[PDB]
């Protein structure tokens, strides 16, 4: 098993396919579609190219009770080679809104067939998230230095996408939106600028109330989270630094370029002002002549 | 009366489209193929819900390179997952050539037409789908005898359609002598839209994230110099621009590309670029501390 | 329709109540058209030569075109000019030619059944198209005048609304549903609304769209909230695009003259 990971890259196909398979098992209300996840690994970047359904039953009475049809998984993999002989198990997807604690026991079963720690890719079917509608975890077993026993736990990794160029234009072809969450002109990136700041608000809210929850409702004092929080402050500026004074000098510089650029545009349009007057001036004569 | 055949439009679900592209480009230039699972409802809608790939061969497409043994196992895999419906045809990918059926492919198609008459052949060009257009065209065999009787007009009855011919040359030979091509529409849901349009996790990490300010100074330097050269060129032009006949001035005093226009494009890009960048600096500096 | 019932009880002569029907008034229009219609029969030939009849799209343009040109009085010139040419066509090109007779013979109430008589279901069986396209052409003939015609078209629909339907049946049932729409236009027949609702619920290929149009015509202007919602919903229910288009615009017919009482549906449709 690879115990080295960094990122998860996801093909667009994977997400869409799990939503299709979800409605065709007709799953909802704690019955959640679970299929196998196919792709490349032994790589720090988990590259997920495809996904398929397995025959799976989820009991809603107990989620620690589940059905997985193990025999099917071997047969399906032989047909995966027929398509392309470089797709293997690298985990399993969940279709639910969020992480279950029965998902740790499920993850055990796919270890048997993987040369990499098994991936949990939550494909939402309500399409939440302010980035991608996918969350990503990989199960890691580690000692915890907080005085608590060895856990197997799902630790978060970033989500990214790797899309084939051939496929990507199909996304553009399908999509008739002119894009307001991706770069464009000034106004488009002006939305992108406000959108990012409003994203920071939402993310900043959740930390504050997690900290409240720890010392009154008694959620674990998790040192690893709070350590990254200490580094947020140390990497945070302080007023009266000559670096943040240099920002003032650097503001002057780019604004002045805008100031001259603005003048340049004003000149050019005043050439067209005079042109049109010369066009009206000739067309007085033509009218008068008729 | 007999049976009348009429227009259809092949609706390639968003899922189906990505799979054909993925499987087809990856296997190019060796020919790729696979079956189309879907359903026919209506009399104007072929709805392809999913496709899969059948194993490649270095004999490419053949009537005996279809392989039903593999089809049967695959069908039972969808049956256990509750996804089987009806195989609505076959697709195959020509490598860098156009969409047209080969003579061999006509006989591959003749087999599936027996099994279901509404079966299509969907010819894919993957090395041409890296434009801003995806090139995919669809065919469906029509009886040779019917073509003699002038029953190609029959296939466009009861709408004006979006009728257009995207490709001729081998295509219009095969249409004439075999098939009726179909236009292609795409189906997708409102869920699937949101999945497709989303392509970054850095959506909220792109107006707080910024580029190095040395790179910005280099950029302002580059931009201002470029427009300085274009201005000298413009100045040479606008020593006249006052004689009869616009076209004579454009040749003589170069208004070849119009240095007015050229300066406008360049001005406007760097001007817009700087307003975002200043705005990013000022947001972070004031808000964070 | 409400006005005549009142005038009877105020006490009036039956001459007046004949006018208010409009059947006399249509005939006065018939006469005017009978006498003065100036039509180029040679133009019809030059177009006939250029636009082939076995070429189906080409055949339609002509049938429609000549049908408009000779529209108003029963003219059998089109039939005789193009006598072999019509039979060359089939599929919807032959459907149009039959129903184009009702464009030419539009109005002509007295002779309304009579002239369309050889193309009627149960006196024609050669094609499914002719059988359906007469019912539609019979509907144009009584368009705005079909108070009697409503029952006669409805018999065929209710007979065919128990079927799951064949593609043989669909072509007959389609023209019935367009025809009865015109016949019952703005007469507020809930009988017709019910009858065509069961046709839409068959899920038939051409007929579901044709039924959807027909309800909107009959129930023009009423703004019935049952009809508005049921049809709005059915677009998701249906899986045929034709059927989906037919419902959307049939709601248009229903919200005629209802301006901002109809604001609410528009907002939802968009």
């Amino acid at each position: 098993m690879s115990l080295q990971h960094e990122k998860v890259t996801i093909a667009p196909l994977v997400l869409l396919s799990a939503l299709d398979h979800y409605e065709r098992t007709q799953t909802k209300e704690n019955k959640r579609c679970v299929g196998v996840i196919l792709g490349d690994a032994n790589s720090s970047t988990i590259r997920v190219t495809n996904s398929f359904a397995l025959p799976f039953e989820e009991d809603e009475k107990n989620s620690d009770v589940w059905f997985l049809d193990h025999n099917y998984i071997e047969n399906m993999n032989e047909m995966c080679k027929k398509i392309n002989a470089k797709e293997k198990l690298i985990g399993w997807y969940h279709s639910g809104p969020k992480l279950r604690a029965s998902d740790l026991k499920i993850n055990e079963l796919f270890k048997k067939y993987t040369q990499n720690n098994p991936l949990l890719l939550i494909v939402d079917v309500k399409q939440q998230g302010v980035g991608l509608p996918t969350d990503a975890y990989v199960a890691i077993e580690q000692v915890k230095d907080d005085g608590t026993s060895t856990e197997k736990t799902f630790l978060h990794l970033p989500c990214t996408i790797e899309a084939e160029e051939a496929e990507e234009i199909g996304v553009e072809h399908l999509l008739r939106d002119v894009r307001d969450q991706a770069a464009g002109g000034l106004s488009i990136r002006l939305t992108n600028q406000l959108k990012s700041l409003k994203g920071l608000q939402s993310k900043l809210k959740d930390v504050v109330e997690y900290l409240d929850k720890v010392i009154n409702k008694e959620l674990p004092i998790n040192h690893t989270i709070l350590g990254k929080l200490q580094d947020v402050f140390n990497l945070l500026p302080n007023l009266g630094t000559p670096d943040d004074d240099e920002i003032d000098v650097e503001n002057h510089d780019r604004i002045n370029i805008s100031n001259n650029l603005q003048k340049a545009l004003t000149v050019k349009t005043n050439d067209e002002l005079m042109v049109i007057y010369i066009s009206n001036l000739v067309r007085s004569i033509i009218a008068f002549d008729d | 009366t007999g049976r009348d055949d009429t227009k259809e439009t092949v609706y390639i679900s968003s899922i189906a489209l990505l799979k054909m592209l993925k499987h087809g480009r990856a296997g190019v230039p060796m020919e790729v193929m696979g079956l189309m699972l879907g359903e026919f409802v209506d009399d104007y809608t072929v709805n392809v819900v999913d496709v899969f790939a059948m194993p490649q061969s270095g004999t490419g497409v053949s009537v005996e390179a279809v392989d039903d043994v593999f089809q049967a196992k695959m069908m039972d895999m969808l049956k256990q997952t509750g996804r089987d419906q009806m195989v609505v045809g076959w697709y195959h990918s020509h490598p860098g050539f156009g969409c047209w059926l080969s003579s061999v492919d006509v006989n591959t198609q003749k087999s599936f037409e027996q099994l279901n008459s509404r079966a299509v052949a969907v010819v894919v060009d993957p090395i041409q789908s890296v434009k801003g257009k995806v090139v995919i065209d669809a065919f469906r065999l029509i009886d040779t005898g019917a073509l003699i009787n002038n029953l190609e007009p029959r296939q466009t009855t009861s709408n004006t359609g979006l009728l257009n011919k995207a490709n001729i040359q081998a295509l219009i030979h095969g249409l004439n002598r075999h098939y009726y091509s179909l236009n292609i529409d795409y189906h997708k849901t409102a869920k699937e839209t949101k999945m497709l349009m989303n392509l970054h996790k850095e959506q909220w990490q792109s107006g707080l994230k910024m580029y190095d300010y040395e790179e910005k100074e280099e950029s302002n330097l580059a931009a201002t110099k470029s427009m300085v050269k274009i201005a000298e060129q413009y100045s040479k032009r606008i020593e006249e621009e006052k004689e009869l006949t616009e076209e004579e001035l454009k040749t003589r005093y170069v208004g070849r590309q119009d240095p007015k226009k050229h300066l406008s494009e360049t001005a406007d890009e760097t001007l817009e670029n700087n307003i975002v960048s200043v705005l990013t600096a000022g947001v972070n500096s004031v808000a964070i501390k | 329709e409400i006005l005549v019932t009142e005038l009877t009880a105020q006490g009036y002569d039956p001459a007046l109540l004949n006018i208010l029907s409009g059947l006399p008034t249509c005939d006065y229009y018939n006469t005017f058209l009978l006498n003065n219609k100036n039509i180029d029969i040679g133009l019809l030939n030059k177009s006939k030569s250029s636009l082939d009849g076995k070429f189906s799209l080409f055949h339609t343009a002509v049938s429609v075109a000549n049908g408009f040109m000779h529209a108003g009085t029963t003219d059998n010139s089109f039939i005789k000019a193009n006598l072999p040419w019509l039979g060359k066509a089939q599929n919807w090109a032959k459907f149009t030619a039959t129903a184009s007779l009702g464009v030419i013979h539009k109005g002509n109430l007295l002779e309304g059944k009579k002239v369309m008589a050889p193309y009627l279901p149960g006196s024609r069986a050669s094609s499914r198209f002719i059988k359906g396209g007469s019912l539609y052409g019979l509907g144009l003939i009584y368009a705005g005048f079909g108070r009697d015609t409503t029952d006669y078209l409805k018999n065929i629909i209710v007979e065919n609304s128990g079927t799951s339907g064949d593609e043989d049946v669909d072509v007959l049932l389609h023209g019935a549903s367009l025809g009865i729409g015109l016949a019952a236009m703005g007469s507020a027949n809930i009988e017709v609304y019910e009858a065509l609702k069961e046709v839409l619920y068959n899920d038939s290929a051409t007929s579901g769209e044709a039924a959807a149009l027909g309800m909107g015509l009959c129930m023009l202007g009423t703004g019935k909230p049952e009809a508005i919602h049921d049809m709005f919903t059915y677009s998701q229910e249906t899986q045929h695009g034709n059927i989906t288009r037919g419902l959307a615009v049939g709601l248009a017919l229903i919200n005629y003259g209802r301006q901002e009482l109809a604001d609410d549906l528009i907002t939802k449709m968009l």
